[PDB]
């Protein structure tokens, strides 16, 4: 999907006031839950997974296996909260010598091991609230040589509650993003 | 069909070898050929009478005219 | 095409003298049907003054 | 002579009820009454009731059944109480207001009960040493709504009326002072609308079904709800259909299609069985152990009570039937075309053999090609189709047709034309092709309706027979027009004389009138039957048959150049609308507007 | 090959979209779905290599409520799936939803879709807008979209096919404070309009023609049929052809009296075309009565300027000129000094076609007219008269200064209309 749709400066993904926000992702529970409650600091609903194992509960954003998602956009940007538990996401990318790499951003490592496939890489959010800016066309310049086509999947494991999971084609400041895309 | 022992071997030998457990040789090679009203149509969509279009039928059976609207300025005004 | 074009006007007649003919044969012939029928106005009167 | 009928009514509630020798089973139809055997043999249809029967219902010891039926409002409507030995009306009961919602027999044969009015309701009581009534009441609660239903009890005294909007009320009846006396049964918070009824054998508790979907239970001794219906599962539309048993199982059944076992603290499906179309009829038969459903589309089923497996046994359509057409050269074969429905038949067995719908529209004529090719029908949502023989697909349709329904169609003998005339008047012909099917030229002589277009049998000219007073002949190599038919009728049928001499024409004013091919000259005119309607003729290959069906009972067999009339018309009043013979010359087989296909054998005129 | 490119704006421009785009299909051989059974449609539908047919037009509205007709009627697999731009809330009779903070959301789709589309036409010739006067979105949405398609690309002609409010009857209230704010848009970024109004066309449908109950799905018919006249020549073949410029040179003599009338000649049943000879003489003395106008005013109070025809079928030139030098001969038709030629011709080899179930007969000549004439300065100033007794006591205005509009462009465009009026009559007088 999202070959012939427009790809202009803000494109969306999953926002949680919606009549289904999950209708395109697909989702493997095991060992946990996912719901919509209401968080009790921005006053408005999120999404809720969670689970005792890391790697088995997951939403994946292309529903179907073999189908990828194709956006050109340079910036993956989430909102997700701290829970001091372990959380992990996942993207892959297409490069222009036409493979497929990725990139994870898991809680608990402290060596990012530059690979031919998989470079893993550590994190560390703030006490609160924060949203994350990712910034995939230097990740792919600098760690594999080559640079940014595509991005073709997205995937979020365990322990987060989820808002508003958006593409950029900057970095916008908090002036400059409009009112909806704020935090609170 | 099978033209060599290879073939008799793999060409149905009906054996996992990763789920197939302490076998034997005969419980290795076993081929298949050892084990063995009123009618209606239906119009796909459903359709409605209210969203027709060919015409808008007159209140009065006109054929017989009920309450004579004449032509403006003379004459039959319908069909 | 050219050699028949000679007698362009007697198949034009000739086709109006049929259907002429064959209309009012069939008028003939159903004439004979009505005269044979026996519940006919004119025929009752015939048969009250016979 | 009379044989194979065919059709049903299962339209109105509790329509089947088999008489306990359990042999007969009786149902109505559109204007009367019909009782099959085990062998099929007709008889008797029992004649009257001016109009639609409505309710049936049966005493107990198997000599007396009892239809009421539907007028205009301000119009009486008539119970007639007939026999089960020699099939005569005993009594015409006519004292109501617009028509009689609801009868019921006492299990001691002297008393019948009767609701009556949509708007003036009340319940008066029959007795049947004198046809006359002994007292009424107006059995519907002021400040709560209307009734429907009522059942006696076998106390002999004592009979409920039944929530139409939920009043409950038990009367108790006691001949002296000559008085049937309200109480009603107090519910707590419950308020549905009840459906159904049935009572027990020891008359311990009565089962209502609702149209919310609960099977309550009620206690006619404490005057007070006694049970509740299902949580978990209620079931899917209203309750339409509860029987009993002997035992105390009672047999559930839901307008949409569903049949379930049920029992009284726990009202859970034992036994389900999906049917088709809603029910709205059970009938037991007395040895118990096999029983019949009656639904909504007019299917009986046969279904035994061991193991619940069932055998539909009779079908029909559910509208106004019109149009039926023979194939030419095969006389086995029947298409029937009616409101959102197009059946083909057999003729013999008849068995059905296939079934194509229209959602919800309308169909108008059927016809054949002069191949088995295809099926071309007319329909009014502006559309002309045409569909496969077998398999009922979809060959082709015609968009945007007339600005009204197209009502009357007719097939070229070549299988490439095909002429269309419908409500608005612009007679059109479609030129068909493997690829695509075009529009040559539309003809706009006529002013009013079309009702049938019959075409020459070597194509050159046609005829439509149209409800303006100008049946046209056009001519079909050039498309102008010849000959105009101007009479005095609203024309129904004009039919070909074989060997193509002229053209005769019926309609509403009862004049057959023989028409001379040639400046639409009249030549005779003879009569209907009397003060009826006439709206289907037939000739036969040679031309010396001919026959006529129409707006009264009547068919009638008559001589070509005579008039000979041949009545053996004692079928059914529901208008006749359509009538052809078998291509063998075997079978004359009509259509009766409320759904009842009849055929007779081949008379010698 | 010689492209159009039809935007049609609110939802009175999409409903007589959806009855201009099956006498396109009926005209050349293409089915609904877009297959062609058996380069004269080069203008209107491009063509895919799996023997598909797409159309040249974007339908936009911001509400989804009649889209949603056409996106699962009988013309569904024929659109593109982003021909088709919806919303989810309209504009509610107000300019400044539309053409201001809801309404500047869905410009970028509509000006993607515009590029996309006139980045594939090899030779691109104007543009076929059809908006309605009338509408809170048909008549914002477009003034906000041609204010910007002039900058992209300028010099190419603007052609406007607009539904004009007619003097007695309307359907709203606030049509005086909607019709008056878009003509600050189509004076100076626009090159001609053609209005059209719903009175007359009942009018001239119920006393040429025997409808009682007429309908939209009877007006929507006749102005697409002017359409398909108007677009005669870029697609077909004659003696005389006039090009999307060779008229619309013709018809602005001055660059602020760009608002010509429309009339399209034959309009008969299918009964009575048998007794009429249907000549063109008479078909062409047809067109210059007061009485088929299809625009309420009479032109012989006024002047005609300058005018155009459109002809096609089955004519040949000799009378023609018989025909128009009587025209030049009568009385009842008057001009002005500075135009004393004030005819155009053009001709075309086909004959009208009849759509199915259209109350219209196979004539065989045809005629469109399209004039510029100065007496639509009294349907204007009947209008003119609507403005200023609902200003003077400033009734509705907080609906239009709450979704970002300010007071004073209610005085700017008055005194714009007021120097458009004014201009009128300074060009009617003689000299």
């Amino acid at each position: 999907m999202f070959k012939n749709t427009f790809q202009s400066g803000f494109l969306s993904i999953l926002y949680s006031i919606g009549s289904k926000p999950l209708q395109i992702w697909d989702k493997k529970v095991r060992n946990g839950h996912i719901k919509r409650i209401t968080d009790n600091d921005i006053q408005s609903l999120v999404l809720e997974i969670e689970g005792t194992n890391v790697s088995t509960t997951y939403i994946t954003c292309p529903a179907d296996p073999k189908k990828t998602l194709g956006i050109k956009l340079p910036f993956l940007v989430m909102i997700i909260k701290n829970l001091k538990k372990y959380f992990t996401f996942e993207v892959q990318v297409l490069d222009d010598k036409n493979v497929r790499r990725r990139f994870r951003a898991s809680n608990y490592q402290s060596t990012t091991r530059v690979k031919p496939f998989i470079c893993t890489m550590p994190m560390r959010l703030d006490d609160g609230w924060n949203q994350i800016q990712f910034n995939l066309s230097d990740f792919t310049r600098r760690a594999y040589g080559t640079n940014y086509i595509e991005t073709l999947r997205v995937q979020i494991h365990a322990n987060c509650r989820i808002r508003r999971v958006y593409f950029s084609d900057r970095l916008y400041s908090e002036d400059e993003l409009p009112a909806e895309f704020k935090l609170y | 069909k099978i033209p060599k022992d290879d073939l008799d071997f793999r060409l149905a030998t009906l054996y996992n070898h990763h789920t197939g457990a302490f076998k034997n040789k005969t419980e290795i090679l076993l081929h298949q050929e050892t084990i063995e009203t009123i009618r209606h149509w239906i119009n796909p969509k459903k359709e409605s009478i209210h969203s027709i279009q060919g015409s808008i039928v007159s209140p009065h059976t006109a054929a017989t005219n009920g309450g004579y609207s004449r032509k403006n300025d003379g004459g039959f005004f319908s069909t | 095409r050219i050699r028949d074009s000679l007698n362009r006007l007697t198949r034009e007649a000739a086709v109006l003298r049929a259907e002429r003919a064959a209309k009012k044969k069939m008028h003939v012939k159903s004439q004979e049907l009505v005269k044979h029928w026996t519940n006919t106005y004119a025929g009752m009167k015939e048969q009250k003054l016979k | 002579e009379l044989q194979a009928v065919i059709g049903f009514n299962g339209h109105v509630p509790n329509g089947l009820k088999c008489h306990p020798d359990q042999e007969h089973l009786i149902y109505p139809l559109g204007c009367t009454v019909l009782i099959q055997a085990i062998n099929t043999n007709e008889q008797n249809f029992l004649h009257g009731h001016g109009n639609n029967v409505s309710c049936v219902t049966i005493s107990k010891e198997g000599d007396y059944i009892a239809s009421g039926q539907v007028t205009f409002m301000g119009f009486k409507a008539d119970i007639i109480l007939w026999d089960f030995k020699k099939r005569e009306l005993i009594a015409r009961l006519s004292l109501h207001k617009g028509k009689i919602e609801a009868l019921a027999f006492s299990p001691n044969d002297l008393y019948l009960v009767s609701l009556g009015g949509p708007d003036d309701g009340s319940v008066v009581v029959w007795s049947i040493a004198k046809r006359d009534a002994i007292c009424g009441s107006p059995a519907a609660g002021l400040n709560v709504g209307n009734a429907t239903s009522v059942v006696f009890s076998r106390c002999r005294d004592e009979m409920f009326v039944t929530a139409g909007n939920g009043t409950i009320r038990v009367w108790e009846l006691d001949l002296p002072n000559r008085k049937i006396w309200p109480t009603e049964c107090q519910t707590g918070q419950m308020k549905r609308i009840v459906l159904s009824t049935g009572m027990a054998d020891d008359d311990s508790f009565f089962y209502l079904g609702t149209t919310t979907g609960d099977i309550l239970k009620m206690n006619p001794k404490t005057k007070l709800l006694a049970d509740t219906g299902p949580v978990k599962d209620k079931f899917s539309l209203g309750v339409s259909a509860l029987r009993c048993l002997k035992m105390g199982g009672l047999l559930v059944g839901s307008g949409a299609g569903l049949l379930i076992f049920c029992k009284s603290p726990s009202y859970k499906p034992i036994k389900k069985v999906q049917l088709q179309g809603g029910i709205t009829s059970i009938t037991l038969r007395g040895e118990g152990h096999q029983f019949f459903v009656g639904t909504e589309e007019s299917h009986i089923y046969r279904v035994n009570f061991t193991d619940f497996k069932e055998t539909l046994i009779a079908t029909c359509h559910f509208e106004a039937v019109q149009d039926i057409v023979f194939p030419f050269g095969t006389a086995e074969l029947f298409a029937t075309c009616a409101k959102k429905d197009i059946r083909v038949w057999h003729t013999m067995s008849k068995r059905e053999l296939l079934r194509i719908t229209v959602p919800n529209m309308t169909c108008h004529g059927i016809d054949f090609m002069r191949d088995g090719k295809s099926i071309i029908s007319a329909w009014d949502d502006g559309k002309i189709r045409a569909f496969a023989p077998e398999s009922g697909r979809l060959m082709y349709t015609i968009n945007s047709a007339h600005r009204i329904g197209v009502t009357a169609i007719a097939t070229t003998s070549d299988c490439k034309r095909i002429i269309s005339g419908g409500g608005e008047g612009e007679v059109r012909v479609w030129q068909v092709g493997c690829q695509t099917q075009k529009l040559e030229e539309a003809l706009k002589e006529h002013k009013s309706s079309v009702s049938c277009i019959r075409v020459k049998k070597n194509n050159e000219e046609c005829v439509t027979a149209s409800t303006d007073g100008t049946c046209i002949i056009w001519d079909l190599v050039r498309l102008r027009r010849n000959q105009m038919i101007l009479a005095n009728t609203l024309f129904q049928c004009v039919c070909y004389h074989p060997e193509e001499f002229q053209i005769i024409t019926s309609g509403t004013d009862r004049k057959i009138a023989y028409w001379e091919v040639f400046d639409g000259s009249v030549i005779r005119e003879l009569e209907g039957s009397l003060s009826g309607s006439i709206n289907g003729m037939d000739i036969t290959q040679e031309g010396g048959h001919f026959v006529t069906g129409g707006h009264d009972h009547l068919v009638k067999v008559w001589d070509y150049n005579e008039g000979e009339v041949t009545h053996v018309g004692v079928g059914h009043s529901g208008n006749i609308m359509a009538m052809r013979i078998s291509p063998g010359n075997q079978y004359i087989v009509s259509v009766s507007a409320d759904g009842a296909i009849l055929r007779w054998k081949y008379p010698f005129a | 090959m010689r492209e159009c490119i039809s935007i049609h704006v609110g939802q009175a421009g999409v409903q007589i979209g959806n009855a201009c785009w099956e006498l396109y299909c009926l005209e050349h051989g293409i089915q609904p779905d877009g297959q062609m059974p058996s380069d004269s449609f080069n203008t209107f539908f491009s063509e895919t290599g799996a023997g598909k047919h797409v159309p040249r037009a974007v339908f936009v509205d911001l509400e989804p409520t009649v889209i949603d007709e056409v996106r699962t009627g009988t013309y569904r697999q024929l659109f593109h799936p982003e021909q088709l731009i919806t919303g989810k809330e309209d504009a509610a009779n107000n300019y400044a939803r539309g053409h201001y903070t809801i309404g500047k959301e869905i410009i970028d789709l509509v000006l993607d879709r515009i590029r996309k589309l006139a980045d594939q036409c090899t030779g691109l010739q104007g543009f076929l807008v059809f908006h309605s006067f009338g509408g809170g979105t048909g008549s914002g949405f477009t003034s906000l979209l041609m204010e910007r398609l002039s900058v992209d690309y300028g010099k190419k002609s603007k052609l406007e096919f607009s539904i004009y409010p007619a003097p007695q009857v309307s359907t709203a209230v606030v049509e005086p404070y909607n019709s008056i704010l878009t003509t600050h848009t189509t004076l100076e970024h626009s090159d001609c309009a053609f209005m059209v109004d719903n009175e007359a066309i009942y009018d001239i449908c119920r006393r040429n023609l025997d409808i009682e109950r007429p309908t939209y799905t009877n007006l929507n018919r006749l102005i697409g049929q002017i359409v398909s006249s108007i677009t005669a020549s870029l697609r077909f073949d004659g003696a005389l052809n006039v090009d999307l410029t060779e008229f619309q040179t013709n018809l602005v003599p001055y660059p602020r009296i760009h608002f010509p009338l429309a009339t399209y000649a034959p309009v008969i049943s299918a009964e009575k075309a048998y007794h009429e000879q249907l000549s063109v003489a008479e078909i062409t003395n047809a067109c210059f009565e007061p009485a088929n106008q299809m625009v309420k005013c009479d032109p012989r109070h006024g002047k005609y300027m300058a005018c155009c025809l459109l002809y096609r079928g089955d004519v040949v030139p000799k009378d023609v000129n018989a025909a128009i030098a009587t025209i030049k001969t009568k009385r009842t038709i008057q001009f002005v000094d500075w135009c004393p030629t004030g005819f155009k011709v053009g001709i075309n080899y086909q004959p009208p076609t009849v759509v199915p179930g259209g109350d219209l007969a196979k004539v065989q000549r045809a005629v469109c007219m399209l004039s510029n004439t100065t007496a639509i300065a009294e349907a204007w100033a009947r209008l003119d008269h609507k403005f200023d007794l609902m200003y003077a006591k400033r009734a509705f205005v907080h609906w239009y200064v709450g979704e970002g509009m300010e007071e004073g462009e209610f005085s700017e465009a008055r005194e714009d209309m007021a120097a458009l009026e004014k201009d009128y009559e300074e060009v009617g007088v003689d000299s």
